[PDB]
DNA sequence: TCATATTATTACGCCAGACAGGG
DNA sequence: CCCTGTCTGGCGTCCTCTCACCTATGA
RNA sequence: UUGAUUUGGUGAGAGG
């Protein structure tokens, strides 16, 4: 079964592998980020309600008053979408929030307040997101893109080996919150651990123990295990487990129990520990020597004396052993320091550490965070207890404590968002066990460990920090408050969170203005993942790992499509397939493989759960039952693609095309294309301008359909049913009865975006592609958008080209262009410009817009109205005039009057003029109020009127079960009706019910057309400050010439170069000219062999296009056509479309073949496309020969080129860099002012800069004479180019130097220091 | 200044300035009022640091900001960097008479002209159609001339092809490396918006036309003009100045012309018959009763110079083709026949040309190297050599070679899981055998495309050199090599992941055969680092010719002899393998610094202060000479500069 | 409108060049 | 006193094109 | 004597 624009034209698909799971919703990021942010989500997270509930409710400092929180609301934008895009208005919307201000008596933490007051006060305005996940922020429509940042929680870096310049790595560990401060520990070469908070100066870590309220034996007694000696009969025996005598040297004799277990020399195997572990041995008698380098672990004092023998770690000598054997410390406590496993790092650390108790500690740190300012006990203890202890300055999210206990390996995922001692503690643990050689280091590229922030975080971070200035302005007005004189304005202010949230969506690094010239490159810019940003990396500095394909983007980041240039990777672009987790990681789906037999159920995985999991391969074959039919797949076992068996996975790919992203995977034959070439294809593919007929890729992937409706430039039907179609002005759809509701009887209005600008100036228009009286279903397409055909993608037009060299017009990458090509209009494409002219009263009085433009004679008052302003719609070109307007005081009087700019033509489409509040020449102004006054009312009274004849229709539908007498229901005709009383029945409310719906319909009509006249009735709306504002819209239409830039599918980048006629062009022996000529060169190197196949199996899609142009040109009864149409459906392998065709009526296979007179469109998807022998038989079902090379004769001599050359379709693409908008020449006009050199640009009429390697270039060779005019006479030397322009007028070419006017600039500048520069003798 | 609006876009140097005065006006207030110590040493403190800001900003502690937290820009910072007075207004400057568009080819140019489009011609050559419409009397004043071509009247083209036609201009491609990369031509006029650039010159612009754009400069006054004519002039930048080696070589479509047209087949129309000429021989390919490529035996006449000075002709029949004939018509006199007679890719016309302006000079090398583009476009499109899905010919070897090492991976891994061997020497035995295979499915591919054909000619097979498409698009040398023909049609190697090690697992699927997922993911590690190299080398290169050229800067030739007998010894260089670098290549074009002894017993070979040029590196190769000791520029005696002999020969001249 | 005058983030990679520390 | 980690400054590609956004205060 | 403001500076994106 099909919808009914399915059954238009349905694609030929080929691919094998029947696909499990559908294309996800391409906005799904944009759109359920923004839900976040604003939805009224009861138990507080996330969203609004978090940021409320953590700055609410606010009590000052024992002030008695404690304001609190309700509710929030966001009301309606005051101004819809598009005449918010048209006025220059944010789209906002009015954030009300309800206050509740209580107030305390004298002793009342518990106690009653003494009175209240509450209402809903108005906090700035926050932009809402348009439908198709868009901002519309100043006038212009901006997109915040998704940013890609380390993830809070513990990092354990090892930079192995680059400092020390001696090959010893160093370990360090960072604890990133999301909302604090940075506390880093790092070893050093001399193998001790040292902290630093913020990037601060180096302390040596323990302090930081030391300022957990952690004496020193209590640090040793967690980073070190004790070793027991006894004092016994002699030598002050050992408790020895043999663990810890694993790999080293045997220093003394080794014996026990009587009996020589291991001698001198020999190091201790782990056989010698088994045999200390069977012949249980523990304690042995040691040497003196054997103590002689140990350090104690914990405190000990002489008893009788009262003094102290040794401080804890202390390493001990013979003579320590006299004092402390002497006194009576039987037990003696060392700490183990292995030196292979076991390392002294924290013992060391604390014989650098110069403090000793807690005190000192806090003010060693204190010290170091705020210097100069004197370090006091309330003041250093304040400062550390809220360095990372309070809620307010350290939170941890619930991402960080997730990575944190991850990291850690604990057990729980949830808990406090601030660290304790324990957290520093394991940290400490886990970074001497990663030195030690137990665990291992993390990578910072590993997606598991990269999050993503979205629109929604973004700006509930940047609203929280404007509530956070709005609480402490709450806090100070409330010790100052006066009660009760004040409710809660006097209090708030919407003035700072405002700021901070229009801050963010204005000038921010993420919210940015939209690619917008192509339904690809809008939906392909909101789905964008960059790196870059506040908090992240930048472009200038970083780096190679991090520009660089991780084997965590296998269905998370397309690895193809990021832009080259100076931010490759940085840049990237989220894949087809990928969600993002509840966390903020890309998690994707795959499909869960329980045993041999493959399920079709999906699970999501993140990059920290897809390396412990057996994940198989999209394309490895299963038949019939899920089993795969070899006993060995290629998977991945973590990042590494190898070969395992049969029955050990447990997940597989969804589908073949979930590791690229929605730019390119359009791309047909991709899996023929090299990378690099498959990189300049998408990204050429995001730059291509909308044609003006809009041409169905021949060659398409089947995922033009999901783009073209997913991002929103087609007008799709929200309901579905019938049609009315008025449509000149809007679609007008009857909805079917079980999509209706009971009330709101209801008829679907589609308003058509008809011809207006773009971002980039190009042309976005809808075109509805239904007719009258058609029946439509809900998720179907009405109207085509830009670069759309019948619901499909198209965005450049599908034409025949030969590959061959002709006569070196296509020399590089050139293209040689038939005329074919440019007399159809097949790539005339139309450009908008919007220009600005305002009258702003700068000084010497106002401006005026007036047609009595001065000095110029008539050749002023020519395309303007009998007084003033461009009229409507003409062929104005370059050095005309639109918009009169000049001032006298400015003979004196002068010429800005916005003229058209040089170079440019176009047509008048649209003038707006919301002009300071007089603006009328004659009596315009008031003149158009009366037409749009009628004009309301009108259609009001219309609507009114039709939906009052479906109801008068209605009323009699009905009366039947209450009065259906025909000939006594038709009494009154616009009086009454129902002159009856149907009382019940079978319950016809019905007839009372629809006379409300009248009633109402009148009475809220003239309410709806009273401020219809209200709001008609107007000088204009815009805001305040500029006077005269009067924008003009032209519109050029740009056709094809030599020096534009075209461009394929592939990376076939071209600049045509000839315009041939059609003569000239190589026909083959049917008639029919090559459009395009492409060169076969390109094809060798850049490995780009997926555009030849594009090129045969267009070549066989318009094959079968000729032949149903055959078939029912000269006209055949439906049974032939619905012959070749079933035998050109099912066509090869087994595959997945196959058709019902003999379900269409004998009409639908009619429109769907007038349909495919151009051409029969191929789906060839992305990895699992069409096979090279499918191609060949779908040639040869067409007449076609099957090596796809036809013999081609010449055009200008009419004889044969030898050996056949290659003739097909490729679709190719009008790339939005035309020459004429490139081409700009400059003989003398205006220069700057700080210098005398020329301008820069093109809108502004500069020069070209010739810079330094171009010096260096004319100094290579001896051009002394060229240099000379080329730095003094024709760019800077003042003097030097007015006699040098007189004596080029006079015939003379001779330059009269001078000295240039920058280097006294310079010897100004560096005069200015105390530097006296000067010019010597003559 | 203001900018568009009501407000005055103030310069940081006024807020510098304003504040050093308001400080300086307090300061004198308070020694005025006679405030205590404190209070004026933290004034004069102020003081010194709004001064101290003021020179160069930042050095002290974080710098001072107005708005936002962007630092402002002091006198220092007017100075420094990249976008200081130095940098970015006294080595470079903006340039009046200048234009930009984007290129075009135009094969029809000889090499010293360029197409140059109408709108920029008239906009380029403002005061010189002004000086011309003065001079004619058509106008009086200079506004009636701004008027005239204002509206573009009927007679100011006329004026326009006057002005041009002997006016030379620059043409300079955006990243301008080497002094080649601004050049001089002779404007053509275009109907069009896109400069014409002709194709063998684009190989020393290193300009494709993918959408390049090109900057045109016009050399205003006289000694300009002869400068660009005299020095700059395309037809004068024939070798590149880095060595002796032609930069008007045939770039790629001209030499796949040239390929097709000197080749043979073993039988074709008209084999074995006999030709009268050359010019017969382009009768017979015209009309319709031989081929391009069928070998014959024709009468070539030509001209060999043996004399001082004098062409001696000698004519003879040689076994030849009849392209060879054809491209015969179009070699000069001088050259001999032998240099057509081969097959000729692209290294044997790059040594066409280089022969040829040994030669016979500079003239016939310009005209020729026209000749040699006009002839290879033009049977380029009479070969119509296409690429077909069916050009890259699968080896039919190629299953049976995978297989057979999967098999051996397949002995490595059983003897790894009874644990025989390493789990190192595992790898290292993968990758060996991976790398084994790979070899032989490039020889595999290589001889079924290399002598793919095989046709009779009167009676049983024989086999030739293949016409095949990518065989010849990568024997000629046009485009492609054996690494990225190896790539379309046998396996395309081992991948390495970007922890620099490879990867044991190759991607065995080329490109005509369809890549699966996890293949093209490998493929993509490979190639964005290939990326991000370039896009990240390209800074260091750049930098690398700065720092070059400013220690270089000074260094000016200057004296015609330093009058010394040092010099170093140049022998070959050889590290150890066959000898890599001969003696040729090394004093070729370098003046000697004693007279250099023959090897066989004191005799004077060549004076002491002779040129080597390549007669006189033919007779030291003959005598088979052991090293030369020859001047450097290093041991030049010149007092601020170097000598001119101790430079050597001029490299491209 | 017309003078008043500066604070609560961290996440480059060498590579010279100068400086306090210690055998 | 001669090695030495450690800290501080100083580099980091040319040319071009499009768009938007610009200090608070205040009797 | 017959006319006028971006360069300044930031941010983002793009081409070769
Ligand atoms: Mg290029
Ligand atoms: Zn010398």
């Amino acid at each position: 079964v099909y919808s009914y624009t399915e059954k238009k034209r349905i694609r030929k698909d080929f691919g094998k592998r029947p696909q499990v799971l559908d294309v996800p919703y391409l906005l799904s990021i944009q759109l359920d980020s923004f839900q976040k942010f604003i939805e009224q989500d009861p138990e507080g997270q996330y969203g609004l309600e978090a940021a409320f509930r953590s700055v609410f409710p606010i009590q000052s400092y024992s002030g008695n008053s404690e304001l609190q929180y309700v509710s929030y609301r966001l009301g309606e934008p005051v101004f819809d979408v598009q005449e918010c895009q048209i006025r220059g208005v944010t789209y906002s919307a009015p954030l009300r929030v309800k206050l509740r201000l209580v107030i305390y008596e004298r002793e009342a933490p518990e106690g009653t307040v003494k009175d209240i007051k509450e209402q809903e006060v108005y906090m700035g305005e926050i932009p809402l997101m348009t439908d198709n996940g868009t901002f519309v922020i100043n006038g212009t429509e901006r997109v915040i893109v998704s940013q890609l940042h380390r993830s809070p929680g513990v990092f354990f870096d090892s930079d192995k080996g680059k400092t020390h310049s001696s090959g010893k790595v160093l370990y360090n560990a960072r604890i990133i919150p999301y909302r604090g401060s940075w506390l880093d520990f790092e070893f050093d070469p001399k193998d001790n651990l040292f902290v630093r908070i913020d990037r601060r100066r180096k302390l040596p870590a323990t302090i930081i123990l030391r300022a957990l309220n952690y004496t020193t034996e209590q640090i040793l007694d967690l980073f070190f295990e004790k070793v027991i000696f006894e004092i016994r009969d002699n030598k002050l025996q050992m408790e020895l487990v043999p663990e810890r005598l694993r790999g080293e040297t045997a220093s003394f004799d080794i014996e026990a129990n009587g009996k020589v277990y291991v001698e001198k020399g020999r190091r201790i195997t782990a056989r010698h520990i088994r045999q200390l572990e069977k012949d249980d041995v523990k304690l042995i008698e040691v040497p003196v020597e054997y103590i002689a380098g140990k350090v104690v672990a914990k405190d000990y004092i002489d008893e009788s004396t009262g003094e102290l023998i040794c401080a804890a770690n202390m390493e001990l000598s013979l003579d320590l052993l006299a004092k402390l054997s002497q006194s009576g410390h039987k037990r003696i406590e060392t700490l183990f320091t292995n030196d292979l496993d076991h390392g002294p790092y924290i013992s060391e650390t604390l014989r650098v550490d110069p403090t000793n108790d807690r005190l000192s500690a806090l003010v060693e740190i204190y010290r170091m965070m705020r210097p100069g300012e004197p370090p006091t006990r309330e003041a250093a203890e304040s400062l550390f207890e809220n360095l990372f202890f309070s809620e307010d300055r350290y939170d941890l999210s619930a991402v960080g404590r997730m990575k944190f206990n991850r990291s850690l390996l604990r057990e729980e995922i949830e808990g406090s968002g601030i660290l304790s001692k324990d957290d520093i503690i394991d940290v400490m643990k886990k970074l001497i066990d990663i030195r030690n050689g137990k665990g291992e280091v993390d990578d910072i590229d590993h997606l598991g460990n990269r999050r993503i922030r979205s629109v929604g975080e973004m700006a509930e971070n940047q609203f929280r920090v404007g509530l956070v200035r709005v609480e402490r302005a709450v806090k100070e007005r409330l010790s100052l408050g006066d009660l009760d004189t004040l409710m809660p304005q006097d209090m708030i202010n919407a003035k700072p969170i405002s700021a901070a949230v229009k801050e963010f969506f204005g000038s921010s690094q993420l919210s940015q203005f939209m690619d917008q010239n192509n339904p690809l490159s809008e939906i392909t810019h909101k789905r964008r993942i960059s790196a870059l940003g506040p908090g992240g990396l930048t472009r200038e500095r970083a780096g190679f790992e991090v520009r660089d394909v991780h084997p965590t983007h296998y269905g998370r980041v397309c690895p193809i499509e990021t832009p080259e240039g100076p931010n490759i990777g940085l840049i990237n672009s989220l894949s087809v397939y990928a969600q993002t987790n509840e966390y903020g990681f890309l998690e994707t789906p795959y499909r869960k493989v329980t045993d041999g037999v493959v399920t079709d159920e999906i699970h999501y995985l993140s990059a920290i759960e897809e390396g412990n999991y057996v994940i198989a391969q999209a394309n490895s074959n299963l038949d019939e039952e899920g089993h795969f039919v070899e006993d060995l797949v290629t998977c991945r076992s973590k990042g590494e693609s190898s070969l395992f068996s049969r029955d050990q996975v447990d997940y597989m790919d969804v589908s073949t095309q979930q590791v690229v992203s929605v730019g390119a995977s359009l791309i047909p034959f991709l899996e023929h294309d090299d990378a690099n070439r498959a990189l300049m294809g998408a990204n050429m593919q995001r730059q291509a301008v909308p044609t003006l007929r809009a041409d169905k890729p021949l060659v398409g992937t089947g995922m033009e359909r999901a783009v073209a409706v997913d991002s929103g430039v087609t007008a799709v039907a929200k309901r579905g049913g019938v049609v009315q179609y008025v449509d000149a002005s809007r679609i007008v759809i009857k909805v079917n009865e079980d999509e209706m509701y009971p009330g709101e009887a209801g008829i679907d209005i589609y308003n058509l975006t008809k011809y207006t600008r773009s971002n980039q100036n190009t042309c976005i228009n809808q075109m509805p592609c239904v007719s009258l009286g058609e029946p439509v279903e809900r998720g179907d397409v009405l109207a085509d958008g830009p670069s759309t055909d019948l619901g499909e993608l198209a965005l450049g037009q599908n034409m025949r080209v030969a590959f061959m060299p002709w006569n070196g017009y296509n020399f590089e990458d050139s293209i040689l262009v038939s005329e074919r090509v440019v007399q159809e209009d097949r790539f005339t494409t139309i450009h908008i410009q919007e220009l600005a002219c305002v009258s702003r009263d700068t000084k010497l009085g106002p401006e005026e817009i007036t047609a009595d433009i001065p000095n110029v004679g008539e050749a002023a008052l020519s395309k303007l109205d009998e007084s003033g302003i461009v009229y409507i719609g003409a062929e104005v070109t370059g050095g005309d005039i639109l918009v009169g307007k000049v001032t006298p005081k400015g003979s004196d009087v002068k010429d800005s009057s916005l003229r058209v700019p040089n170079g440019v033509s176009g047509t008048v489409i649209d003038v707006q003029v919301f002009t300071r509040d007089g603006v009328e020449k004659d009596k315009r102004a008031l003149e158009i109020e009366e037409m749009q006054l009628k004009q309301a009312k009108k259609d009001l009274s219309e609507e009114l009127q039709i939906l009052e004849a479906g109801l008068f229709s209605r009323i009699r539908a009905v009366l039947v079960a209450g009065g259906v007498e025909a000939e006594k229901l038709d009494k009154l005709p616009r009086d009454r009706w129902l002159e009856l009383g149907l009382t019940d029945e079978e319950k016809q409310n019905q007839l009372e019910q629809l006379a409300e719906q009248y009633d109402e319909l009148k009475h809220e009509f003239e309410k709806k057309l009273e401020a219809k006249r209200r709001k008609i009735t107007q000088g204009d709306d815009l805001a305040p400050g500029v006077l005269k504002i009067v924008k003009v819209y032209l519109a050029v239409k740009r056709r094809i010439q030599p020096g534009d830039k075209m461009a394929g599918r592939h990376g076939n980048k071209g600049v045509i170069s000839k315009i041939n006629p059609i003569e000239d062009m190589p026909y083959d022996e049917n008639g029919t000219p090559v459009d395009i000529v492409l060169n076969p060169l390109g094809v060798p190197s850049r490995m780009n062999i997926g555009q030849i196949l594009e090129t045969h199996l267009g070549m066989a899609a318009k094959g079968i296009g000729d032949k149903i142009n055959a078939m029912l040109k000269q006209q055949q009864e439906v049974a032939k056509l619905r012959e070749f149409i079933q035998r050109a459906y099912d066509l090869g392998a087994d595959v997945r479309q196959k058709v019902d065709l003999s379900t269409f009526s004998d009409e639908e296979v009619m429109r769907l073949a007038e349909n495919l007179r151009k051409g029969m469109p191929i789906a060839t998807p992305v990895f699992d496309g069409a096979k090279e022998a499918e191609i060949k038989e779908l040639l040869k079902l067409g007449d076609l020969p099957t090596s796809g090379q036809i013999r081609l004769y010449d055009g200008r001599t009419g004889e044969q080129f030898e050996r056949p050359v290659t003739v097909g379709y490729m679709y190719m693409l009008k790339l939005n860099h035309l020459v004429d908008d490139k081409m700009h020449a400059r003989s003398t006009g205006s220069y700057s002012l700080v210098t005398q050199q020329p301008l820069g640009g093109k809108a502004q009429f500069g020069g070209q800069r010739f810079g330094e390697m171009e010096v260096w270039a004319l100094e290579a060779y001896g051009a002394a004479y060229t240099l000379q005019e080329m730095l003094t006479v024709k760019s800077d030397d003042v003097n030097g180019r007015t006699k040098m322009y007189k004596n080029i007028v006079d015939g003379n070419h001779q330059m009269e130097p001078g000295m240039p006017e920058s280097f006294n600039v310079l010897l100004k500048e560096i005069r200015s220091l105390g530097i006296n520069i000067e010019l010597e003798d003559e | 200044v203001p900018l568009d609006g009501g407000r005055f876009a103030t310069s940081d140097l006024n807020d510098l300035y304003r504040r050093v005065i308001n400080r300086n006006n307090r300061l004198k207030r308070l020694l005025d009022l006679a405030a205590p110590d404190i209070i004026v040493r933290n004034e004069k403190r102020m003081l010194q640091e709004a001064v101290d800001a003021l020179l160069d900003n930042g050095r002290r502690g974080r710098a001072i900001t107005g708005s936002n937290k962007r630092p402002l820009k002091s006198l220092a910072d007017m100075i420094k960097g990249k976008q200081g007075r130095f940098r970015q207004n006294l080595l470079g400057k903006r340039v009046d008479y200048s234009g930009r568009s984007v290129i075009t080819v135009g094969p029809y140019l000889r090499l010293h002209q360029c197409g140059l489009p109408k709108k920029m011609a008239l906009e380029l050559f403002k005061p010189f159609i002004y000086g011309k419409l003065e001079l004619r009397g058509l106008a009086t004043t200079i506004k009636a001339a701004k008027k005239m071509v204002e509206r573009e009247e009927a007679v100011v083209w006329d004026i326009l092809d006057e002005v041009i036609r002997e006016h030379p201009v620059l043409l300079n491609r955006a990243p301008t490396l080497h002094r080649l990369g601004i050049q001089a031509f002779e404007p053509v006029l275009i109907e069009g918006k896109a400069i014409q650039l002709h194709p063998l010159v684009c190989a020393a612009y290193n300009a494709d036309f993918d959408g390049d754009q090109m900057a045109v400069h016009v050399p205003l006054t006289l000694e300009a003009q002869l400068e660009a004519r005299a020095l700059m002039m395309s037809t004068n930048n024939i070798l590149s100045p880095a060595n002796g080696e032609p930069i008007i070589v045939p770039s790629q479509d001209v030499v796949l012309g040239l390929y097709y047209m000197t080749r043979d087949c073993v039988n074709a129309k008209g084999e074995g018959m006999v030709l009268t000429g050359p010019k017969e021989a382009e009768r017979l390919y015209r009309s319709g009763l031989a081929s391009l490529h069928a070998r014959v035996k024709v009468r070539i006449t030509e001209y060999e110079k043996d004399a001082n000075g004098e062409l001696v002709a000698k004519t003879s029949l040689k076994d030849t083709t009849v392209g060879r004939a054809i491209l015969w018509m179009i070699v000069p006199k001088g050259l001999p026949y032998s240099i057509v007679n081969q097959a000729l890719g692209k290294k044997a016309i790059s040594k066409m040309l280089n022969t040829c302006y040994r030669i016979l000079g500079l003239k016939p090398t310009v005209i020729f190297a026209d000749q040699i583009m006009y002839t290879g476009f033009a049977y380029a499109a009479r070969s119509g050599a296409s690429v077909g899905i069916d050009d890259m010919v699968i080896p039919e070897k190629k299953h049976e070679i995978i297989s057979e090492a999967e098999a051996e991976v397949a002995e490595i891994q059983e003897q790894f899981q009874s644990g025989l061997v390493t789990a190192g020497e595992r790898y290292n035995k993968v990758i060996d055998i991976w790398a084994a295979a790979n070899d032989r499915v490039s020889k595999a591919m290589m001889d079924n495309l290399q002598t793919e054909t095989v046709i009779n000619r009167d009676g049983q097979e024989e086999k030739q050199v293949s016409f095949n498409s990518i065989y010849m698009m990568a024997d000629s040398g046009a485009r492609g090599s054996a690494a990225q023909i190896r790539q379309l049609a046998g396996m395309r190697g081992l991948m390495a992941k970007p922890d620099g090690s490879i990867i044991e697992t190759p991607i065995t699927a080329n490109f005509r055969e369809g890549l699966n997922v996890l293949q093209y993911f490998i493929s993509t590690h490979g190639a964005r680092k290939g990326l991000a190299d370039t896009a990240l080398k390209t800074a260091n290169s750049g930098y690398l010719t700065r720092r070059l050229v400013d220690v270089a800067q000074d260094l000016v030739v200057t004296e015609d002899d330093c009058g010394t007998h040092e010099g170093i010894m140049m022998t070959p260089v050889i590290e150890g393998g066959d000898v890599k670098e001969p003696l040729r290549d090394r004093v070729l074009g370098r003046v000697t610094a004693e007279d250099v002894l023959k090897p066989g017993t004191a005799d004077i070979l060549v004076p002491r202060n002779t040129l080597l040029h390549e007669q006189w590196c033919d007779l030291l190769e003959e005598n088979s000479v052991d090293a030369v000791k020859v001047r450097s520029v290093v041991s030049c005696d010149t007092d601020f500069g170097v000598c001119a002999h101790c430079y050597g020969r001029d490299l491209a001249r």
